[PDB]
């Protein structure tokens, strides 16, 4: 069988979807989820609707899970002639943490670290998290008030590289590398429907300069205003290019190359973007070898997007975009 | 090997007469052809087959095989590994009475932060003291400490800052257990153990909190009778080293007397505490004897080494067991482990300020023999640095 | 919306359970000289739902087994935890999640057998007392039942007869418990809410034996091996492995009469 | 009633189940002439396979190896090289997976005793010159000088050491599964080795010191071990005349290895008791 | 880990890779070629190999073996199946005293016929009763019913030929085990290890012929905890009751002393019976004191409360340990949970009729001290008021 | 002297350490009685107790071999120290078998 | 899910002779007249290891290749790196490792033929130190 997909919005094996599209992704902390129901209306029977507006699920893909988070919205349709369709759309379960407000009491966390801090700003909603890089310290951390569930994790992951994003069950990983698990040598000739790879130059940079300043405790003047800085390089772009991406917490020595790295590991996975077109319906972070001989490359990548497709008609394909081999 | 492996030559010629018998119908074979080579080959193959078959049988042998199917082993016959602990304890806080308390009390002690264990009361109680068991926030080695005093982080109106650690200590935590000591616990299950409620008692009492180590009677605590001819002890008694808490981790008799009590029960023998029934006893306790270890020589080295040698003779004599003697060979080893066999090196082993303490006495030879009770205890290591070094000046 | 008819529902089971717990469970109101023992019979049953996570977890290195390890002790070591149902409920039914979530399927089979084995007594004391015990012994028996009627069906069926002998196991289980909850009314209503569940459990173990794979008995002239065998059945001789759990017999010699899927 | 036979946990009483019918197929089924011919099955279907393994003859030579017998109208054809692969494969299988099987139980091993006695740590009682006093004032395989004993390190025959080893082996796998230290279980535990501890006193003792035990034999032979499949465990003597085996004269006349394992082992069972002998009889077959 | 039967695809293709490299040079292998069913075969062989070698290693798992490879493989541990087993009870027969009593002997009761489990005198006692354990000749569960009057099939002269059961109760019958309540119990006898404790003694006793409950010694018993010269408890003493059986629940010496028989053994002391080596010991029974108890003032509670009160009162007597004062504030709090503290519920302890009883005293406080070997029974429980209130208008 | 009272493997493994630090000794190089205390000092740990002596067969003399004031054995050039036997003694008593 | 057959995979090679190294490896547990040798034998390989990669590297002139041999010599200089065997054979293979990267394919052929060469003898002590050897 070429079944891929069984909904459920709760139970409910999903038999009607006239579509759908299944977006997961590394640059963002959820997913995208959308389906499309018939949903008939006969104007002198009865008719049932489900006002669910948050009411749970996931997609099985290929028998094996790949979403888990019709919260979204409902977005009934109406025409003369194609009428009656009803769009259901369903972010990852790490949403709230994207459209919430932080309601932790004190705002200020002393003499903690950053995976503690993260675990109190997501068990207010109860995700739990996957945490798989490091522990990192830091003396001060006082949120803004009210800011964001997501922008303060996202800040607090990216001065100290942990890339931020969510799994198939329903969790929340921070993870500093990859997801192992190699895979399919997607060869040309092979099974890439279509192909695009665009390695520019406006989003490189030869040396980042972070600056910033110290905020242990006692430590001042010099030692807190002049001394930190670093200069990390990419021995791989070219002429000078410099920058300076200052710093937010506690620069540290190992704080200001960490961040410097990220953001040399950010435009450097940018510089060499692929989009490949497959056929047939697990690569979130996977790396595949892939043979593209006419643009030159015979090298290792990481995907970083996943997005699989259907319509009955014309369809079942799965777009992929992969990370550079430096 | 624990198969067979038969000789090389006698399955090669095994293998090429049943070639000969079955194919070519009895007929030699011509070397260098087809048939030779097709005939080696099988052999690698059966080689191999031999080799798989061998660690077929190996990876079902508790002492090597893969960790993961060693635990999968163990867990079949009741061996479980240990999980990491998380430090333990009881704080005093006190307060205007009548204040409002919730979940999120967190302590300072030191460097390390704690929480309460226990469900936290709504409100103080009217005495103005509360008394909470606190566990550490991070699992392993780090959240046991000595301390007396500590702050409130999180702050409380009407609470006032100063909390006391109640008992002025905090056990329990320990890390994960590895691998191979889990190997080597799980080995120690299925052999053949006599005396078997010695280390039974002795793996028992190692589970009091804040008990380090447990070592057996010492060597010179053995005993005679007239006729000359060992005594064997009709009881079982250990010694237990606490040495987190108190100086060299001797404890007061008191301590060692309420884990007795707790082993054994009251009155021993009788099945009411841990042990079996009819199973009596005695835990015991040590008096120090307080030692000056000096090191002479030790400045040609390089700084490395001198430092590594400081640390591993600090080591050894602070894990020293009681009833045992210190002598000038064991710390000379040390020395020379690490400095070569072609280095000069000399340590010397005194009583501070040359008094005489009970339990020690210096034999010629130069060791420190010390009597029953008693454990040697590193006043201070002191090393001689007479300017000399590599290149004169 | 279709229905769900492969997969078990333990929700109201659950409530039900909780139910007829709470009602039968009140160490406030039980002569004085039993609540220590019904208590410590509360806690003996923690206990071992205790050892059956640390057996069934074992190579789980992660902080949240080193969490879920912490959070057990410091509820047994309490002293005033389990004199309230709630508490006592709460601890019993997240204990039992806890350890569904540590394995899948095969796993926890041994130790869900034990536990049921473990609550399979009766208790001594009279009057409030002996039915303050046996709603514990109760509770365990039945959510041990569910959450194993939940573990047969993550795995697949081997054998028409083996799916029948497991769904026969769990029915008679429950049958007992529901004439134990019958037995002089005890209580009605939780004699219903176990038939019910009975029922429920009875279609989708009996789906999963018949239908999840459509096991068929082939029948091949003479035994033949099991390449041979698979690649005739299937048209591909690598599914030759799937042949081996199901017929018994050696590799070279499967048959005459050969269990396997539909084609 | 019920007639209890022994047990890990005393005199439990026994039963039988039914025959299921389902246990695969096991080593001993498999022959080569069995699944050589067998294994002409692998081969296509046609005219050019049809004749051929119609023909397909076997006959045992004289070592094993089920050979395909030429006779003078042979066809050399792929078919008796799939005999061949069939006569190997159960030649391998019975040389390298029977092994390695039958080593992986204590109560099976067959080459590998001693390989078992350094995982269970047996450590001898008798062969060490540091020995208990209370082990008695001469064991049977010391001789005497002027300053002491001398113990002398006995190199049993190998049919002899392999049942002896192979007997102790089990009885330390039926002990270390934790037996209670009753009369019954310790019996049950060292009758591998043909040997059973019978009290000595008939009144209620639990008043009177000495409460000993002698040591009675229950065959003169070790129950040995098969390295076949199909057969019988060979028995051997479990003793050794002394003037055969050319020993000093100081030593007994008869010594018996599994009688030193059983005392060891029951000495260590009961070293917490503190009153307890164990009277030792020269014992002759 | 480590090493695994390989895909089939990957054994293939290395089994080709290495056919065409060490023979054909390197050349490809042709399809429906010589050299390409020759590659097939081997292939086949090494499938065969692997999958026979999974299967035997399956085989000698107890959590999958084929049953009759699990009936041994476990009883050369010692683990057999346990069979159907026979109900056991008491009788008690009466008879011209003197008569000759036979050891064929055999009872009636109902659709059962039950014969004696010990040894039968050879005449009948000078009383003219004797009770007996009996066990049913069939097993199976329907051993175990509920009839108290019973027939002696083979008349004896000068014996009654109506013998009575002893509470009509007949316990202890059960049947056999199946091939998976099998695989329990074995498989789980392999992570126990068994220990002799005072609970192991306690819940062994318990497995006699209706012994509801066994209590220790208590207070007022004295006990000698070692005989013989020794150093370590070897004497531990018990108190079976059968409360459903016997008249109070106490048994008469006839019974505990074949308890006793048969737990610590025939010559005690040697390790004959279920107790360890060398621990003698003894289960005593105790006799009945009779106790009157006076609640006044429970006669103006609501009847609901009075019912509960008698209820608890009773039950809370029956099973009062022996050799155990019943102090008058442990029945007095009975009264306060259920009635509350505004309540006016006084509590008397008397003798029946005054009565003068062996082993009882009163104390100053009212306390009904008993002497050990004695059991406070309860003859019957009495409700009056004295003290006028205004309960009533 | 005091080795039979440690497992047997323990005084196998000193045994074979022994045997062969002997036979590699380099010539005209005393055979000093603190080279081989440590041989048993590694295994059997500081707890145990483990005394060493060397002696001459059957106390005969040799050219070229001393004995020092610590009963260490001195060697002359052209002299190397060959092993004759190495044995096991236990005259110490202890409670290690009871 | 086609596999390049273009190419060898030394992911498993490698870590088989990483257990197979720790397996026979532990200079704790060698007689204590031998473990100077045991060890001096680890930093002559890792000598040989360093040569190879200056022999490789010619004319190489960014500042990895000035950081590469401070590691290097930083690395032999210590005393007690080598007797871990953690560290051992972290060395080892980054070492071969960075002997890879430093050029390719001709380039590296005599270098690594010379190692085979050197790695190409016996242990002449006995036990357990042969067997480290």
């Amino acid at each position: 069988m070429i079944k891929p997909m069984r909904i459920f919005i709760g139970g409910e094996e999903l038999v009607t979807y006239t579509s759908a599209q299944l977006q997961r992704t590394k640059k963002q902390m959820t997913g995208s989820l959308t389906v499309e129901i018939f949903l008939d209306y006969v104007p002198t029977k009865p008719t049932i609707v489900n006002a669910v507006r948050g009411k749970e699920i996931l997609v099985y893909i290929m028998g094996e899970l790949a979403f888990t988070g019709a919260g979204g919205d409902v977005s009934v349709n109406f025409s003369k002639g194609n009428g009656y369709s009803v769009t259901l759309t369903a972010r990852g379960r790490t949403k709230y943490l994207i459209d919430s407000s932080q309601t932790h009491p004190t705002g200020f966390f002393k003499n903690t670290s950053d995976k503690k801090v993260i675990e109190t700003l997501v068990k207010e909603h109860n995700v739990v998290l996957q945490w798989d890089a490091e522990e990192i310290d830091e003396p001060k951390v006082t949120l803004r008030d009210g800011n964001r569930i997501y922008n303060e994790i996202f800040e607090r992951c990216n001065q100290n590289c942990h890339f931020a994003y969510e799994t198939r069950d329903g969790k929340l990983l921070i993870t500093d590398g990859t997801n192992g698990t190699v895979g399919e040598d997607i060869i040309l000739g092979y099974n890439i429907l279509d192909f695009s790879a665009e390695q520019s130059e406006d989003q490189a940079n030869s040396q980042i300069t972070v600056k910033g300043h110290r905020t242990q405790k006692g430590v001042w003047g010099n030692d807190a205003i002049v001394q930190p800085v670093q200069t990390v390089a990419d021995s791989w772009v070219g002429a000078n290019i410099p920058l300076t991406i200052q710093h937010y917490g506690d620069a540290t020595n190992e704080g200001l190359q960490r961040r410097a790295k990220f953001e040399a590991d950010r435009r450097a996975a940018e510089s060499k973007s692929v989009s490949v077109t497959v056929f047939h319906v697990w690569d979130i972070g996977t790396v595949h070898y892939v043979e593209i001989p006419p643009e030159g490359i015979f090298d290792v990548l990481e995907c970083v997007s996943l997005t699989y497709t259907v319509d009955a008609k014309s369809t079942l394909e799965t777009k992929l975009e992969l990370a550079p081999p430096p | 090997c624990t198969i067979q492996r038969p000789d090389p030559q006698d399955l090669r010629n095994d293998i090429a007469t049943r070639f000969s018998t079955n194919v070519l119908g009895g007929a030699p074979i011509i070397p260098e052809s087809n048939e030779f080579y097709v005939v080696s080959l099988e052999y690698a193959m059966q080689e191999e087959f031999y080799a798989f078959g061998e660690q077929m049988w190996r990876e079902r042998d508790p002492r090597f095989a893969c960790c993961e199917n060693l635990v999968k082993m163990a867990a079949e016959r009741g061996v479980y590994p240990k999980p990491a602990q998380f430090a333990q304890g009881y704080v005093r806080m006190t307060g205007t009475p009548g204040s409002a308390l919730n979940q999120g009390l967190r302590f300072q002690f030191g460097n390390q932060t704690y929480e309460p264990a226990s469900v936290v009361p709504d409100q103080l109680p009217a005495t103005g003291i509360l008394v909470l068991r606190v566990s550490a926030v991070n699992p392993g080695p780090s959240g046991n400490a000595r301390v007396t005093d500590g702050t409130l982080v999180t702050p409380v109106p009407g609470i006032s800052s100063a909390v006391t650690a109640y008992g002025g200590n905090f056990c329990g935590g320990s890390d994960e257990e590895e691998c191979e000591q889990f190997r080597t616990r799980y080995l120690q299950r299925l052999q053949y153990q006599p005396r078997f409620t010695v280390e039974w008692l002795k793996s028992k009492a190692a589970e009091w909190p804040c008990v380090t180590d447990v070592f057996d009677l010492g060597p010179n605590c053995c005993a005679v009778n007239a006729l000359g001819e060992v005594v064997c002890p009709n009881n079982f008694e250990f010694y237990v080293l606490f040495r987190d808490t108190f100086d060299c981790g001797l404890a007061p008799q008191c301590v060692v007397d309420e884990i007795t009590d707790w082993l054994f029960g009251s009155p021993q023998g009788l099945g009411l505490g841990e042990a079996e029934f009819g199973i009596c006893g005695k835990v015991r306790t040590a008096a120090p004897v307080k030692l000056d270890i000096i090191l002479d020589g030790l400045s040609c080295a390089t700084p490395a080494q001198s430092r590594v040698v400081e640390e591993r003779v600090t080591d050894f004599v602070n894990r020293l067991p009681p009833s045992t003697n210190l002598t000038i060979d064991q710390l000379r080893f040390i020395g020379l482990q690490v400095l070569g066999p072609s280095f000069n090196f000399n340590v010397a082993i005194r009583s501070p300020n040359d008094a005489v303490q009970p339990g020690l006495r210096f034999t010629s030879c130069g060791d420190a023999e010390i009597d029953c009770d008693y454990k040697a205890c590193l006043n201070s290591v002191v090393v001689i640095n007479n300017n000399v070094t590599t290149s004169g000046c | 919306l279709v229905g769900n008819l492969v997969a078990l529902a333990l929700a109201p089971i659950i409530t039900a359970t909780e139910g007829s717990f709470k009602r039968h469970f009140s160490p406030d109101n039980i002569r004085y000289y039993n609540t220590e023992a019904v208590v410590s019979t509360m806690a003996q049953a923690v206990t071992q739902v205790q050892n059956a996570y640390l057996a069934i977890s074992g190579n789980d290195t992660s902080q949240d087994k080193w969490t879920t390890v912490r959070d057990f002790r410091n509820v047994l070591i309490d002293e005033f935890t389990f004199y309230s149902p709630a508490n006592a409920w709460n601890v019993l039914r997240n204990g039992f999640a806890i350890l569904d979530a540590a394995a899948t399927g095969s796993d926890k089979f041994n130790v869900l057998r034990n536990l049921i084995n473990w609550s399979s007594t009766h208790s001594d004391l009279d009057g409030e007392s002996g039915d303050a015990e046996n709603a514990i012994f109760t509770a365990v028996r039945v959510l041990s039942a569910a959450y194993l009627a939940k573990a047969y069906t993550e795995t697949a069926a081997t054998t028409v007869n083996e799916g029948l002998t497991q769904y026969d196991l769990i029915a008679a289980v429950l049958e007992q418990e529901a004439q134990i909850a019958k037995d002089d009314c005890h209580d009605n209503e939780f004699f219903l809410q176990i038939r019910a569940f009975a029922v429920d459990v009875a279609r989708v173990m009996v789906n999963r034996a018949y239908n999840s794979p459509s096991l068929i008995v082939y029948a091949f002239p003479g035994t033949v091996h099991g390449l041979v065998a698979a690649w005739e059945i299937f048209g591909d001789a690598k599914r030759s492995r799937d042949l081996e759990a199901r017929n018994n017999g050696s590799p070279w010699a499967v048959g005459p009469k050969i269990i396997s899927e539909r084609v | 009633m019920n007639v209890l036979i022994p047990g890990i946990d005393g005199m439990v009483s026994a039963g039988t189940l039914e025959y299921t019918g389902c246990c695969p197929p096991s080593f001993a089924d498999v022959d080569e002439c069995t699944l050589a011919t067998a294994f002409v099955g692998l081969l296509p279907s046609g005219p050019l396979w049809d004749r051929p393994k119609y023909e397909a003859i076997t006959t045992i030579t004289e070592a094993g190896n089920c050979a395909a017998c030429w006779t003078t109208d042979h066809c050399p054809t792929l078919v008796d090289y799939a005999v061949n692969v069939g006569a190997r494969l159960a030649s391998v299988i019975e040389r390298t997976i029977w092994p390695a099987v039958r080593e992986s139980d204590p109560f099976t091993a067959v080459t590998s005793t001693a390989d078992w006695l350094n995982r269970f740590d047996w450590v001898n009682c008798f062969e060490t010159s540091c020995r208990s006093k209370e082990l008695g004032e001469k064991t049977p395989i010391e001789y005497m000088t002027d300053c002491g004993p001398v113990y002398v390190k006995i190199t049993y025959p190998p049919s002899l050491q392999q049942a002896f080893e192979s007997a102790l082996i089990k009885s330390l796998e039926r002990l270390s599964m934790g037996i209670i230290k009753n009369l019954a279980a310790i019996n049950f535990v060292i009758e591998p080795l043909k040997v059973r501890v019978v009290p000595v006193d008939t009144t209620d003792a639990c008043e009177n010191e000495t409460l000993c035990v002698v040591l009675e034999k229950t065959s003169d032979f070790f129950d040995g071990v098969n390295a076949n499949t199909c057969g019988i465990p060979t028995p051997v003597a479990a003793y050794i005349d002394r003037d055969v085996m050319q020993l000093p004269s100081d030593l007994d006349k008869y010594i018996w290895p599994g009688h030193m394992a059983a005392e060891c082992i029951v000495r260590s069972l009961l070293s917490h008791v503190s009153r307890f002998c164990l009277i030792r009889t020269e014992q002759a077959p």
